[PDB]
């Protein structure tokens, strides 16, 4: 499940179809991370303030 | 491309195309008969022992005899960041040697640190999508751009088509963009959506990384 705080913000996004995602849900990463997307793709990343 | 223009077929005989299992996920620039150069957001998070690179293509859609086909052998990269997409370029040395022809030849490159001033007029391309969704580009787009610097890093050369929504798409991803005959960008990324009519596009500066390429390419 979703888990508190949030994503951190991103500066732009890279211009492929379907980046590559190593997460899909909160819940699949490790302690208090998110699974977040950043410029290229999702990856489990700590969580900023809400 | 969103906004663009069908090229002629084989009007860019070094755009390349990257393919997963048949399937286009990027673009490239032939840069010599054995390496191409593409964005190393590409190959990064892909089976790089997958990859197809496909010389010679028009239209993704139709059987094309004028296509070379080859595999990856190996990877060069020069401080990719991937949070950042700073240095997002990558050389992919080829399994052989493309065969130059009318539909398969190489690119020029820039100088070492030559910089773009604003206004430059230049031509980007790809097979990215059409933009509505009209979906993907069958046959490879074209679209005539302007250089900005401003709403621009340093580490990047940035586009902005002048009083009209258009610009690289997803799909464009490693595309090159085209300056006075010269490959100055590699399509990295936009911000706002594809053609917000306000973020510049942003490419990986060739230029920044011509000594560079040629360590490996010469
Ligand atoms: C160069 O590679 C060509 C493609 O190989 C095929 O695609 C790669 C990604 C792998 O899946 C591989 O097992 C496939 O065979 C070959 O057709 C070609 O012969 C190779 N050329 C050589 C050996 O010089
Ligand atoms: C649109 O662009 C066309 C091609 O531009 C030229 O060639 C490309 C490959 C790059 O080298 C670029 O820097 C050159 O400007 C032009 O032929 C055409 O005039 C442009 N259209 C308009 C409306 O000016």
């Amino acid at each position: 499940r979703r888990k508190p705080g949030k994503c951190p913000v991103t500066y732009g996004q890279c211009l492929m179809l379907n980046p590559p995602n190593f997460c899909e849900m909160d819940g699949q990463c490790k302690r208090d991370l998110k699974c977040c997307m950043g410029m290229c793709g999702k990856s489990c990343v700590s969580p900023v303030k809400a | 491309i969103v906004g663009g223009r069908r090229a002629r077929p084989h009007a860019w005989p070094f755009m390349v195309s990257l393919q997963l299992r048949g399937g286009h996920f990027c673009g490239a620039t032939l840069i010599a008969p054995n390496f191409v150069m593409s964005a190393a957001h590409c190959v990064a998070n892909v089976n790089v022992r997958a990859v197809r690179v496909v010389l010679g293509a028009h239209n993704l859609s139709r059987r094309e005899p004028t296509r070379q086909v080859f595999a990856v052998q190996r990877i060069f990269e020069n401080g990719y960041d991937p949070v950042n997409l700073l240095n997002d370029i990558v050389i992919l040395q080829l399994n052989g040697s493309a065969t130059i022809n009318a539909n398969v030849q190489v690119a020029q490159l820039p100088a070492q640190g030559r910089r773009l001033g604003n206004g430059v007029q230049c031509l980007a391309m790809g097979w990215g999508l059409l933009g509505r969704n009209r979906g993907i580009a069958s046959v490879l787009q074209e679209l005539n751009v302007t250089v900005v610097t401003s709403l621009c890093r340093r580490s990047n050369v940035c586009t902005l088509v002048r009083g009209r929504q258009a610009g690289v798409c997803f799909g464009d991803s490693g595309s090159p963009l085209v300056c006075n005959g010269l490959i100055h960008g590699i399509a990295s990324f936009v911000r706002g959506g594809c053609a917000s009519g306000l973020y510049p596009d942003a490419f990986a500066p060739v230029a920044q990384f011509v000594n560079w390429i040629d360590s490996i390419i010469q």
